[PDB]
This record gives C-alpha cells, sequence and structure tokens, in this order.
C-alpha cells in the first residue's frame, strides 16, 4: 500500500530564531 | 584525562546535570565534578611569587 496523503507546500517564514543548541559542555 | 595541580576547595557554583568543567574568560579550567560524588569543587593555583 502507498498512503501518501501528504502534500508539499514549500512554504517558509522569516521569524524564527531557533536553531540554537550547546555545542559543548564548557 | 585532565591534569593538572592546585587547592581544592568548596565553591557555590551551580552547574547543569550535564556540564563537566568550567571555563573563566581567560579560557583556563577553574572548577571540575566528582565522578563519583557529583560535587562543585573549584581549582585555584598554588602559591607563588
Amino acid at each position: 500500500q502507498c498512503v501518501n496523503l501528504i502534500t508539499t507546500t514549500q512554504s517558509y517564514t522569516n521569524s524564527f530564531t531557533r536553531g540554537v543548541y550547546y555545542p559543548d559542555k564548557v | 584525562g585532565l591534569t593538572g595541580t592546585g587547592v581544592l576547595t568548596k565553591s557555590n557554583k551551580k552547574f547543569l546535570p550535564f556540564q563537566q568543567f568550567g571555563r573563566d574568560i581567560v579560557d583556563t579550567t577553574d572548577a571540575v565534578r566528582d565522578p563519583q560524588t557529583l560535587e562543585i569543587l573549584d581549582i585555584t593555583p598554588c602559591s607563588f611569587g
């Protein structure tokens, strides 16, 4: 079976300052 | 693996559950953690002059 009930909207935003993590343990 | 020399005393630092050692602005180790006790200990250089 192939239940492909998803579509690609190719939409984005310009208000996400979220991609920040801890690079090390100092 | 962290080797050195100095005096070990008790400090009031509150580390995070995923932190091991601490560094200052000039990037020198001044605090470590006990692998068997989990206690906050500070490192101070021995006397010289």
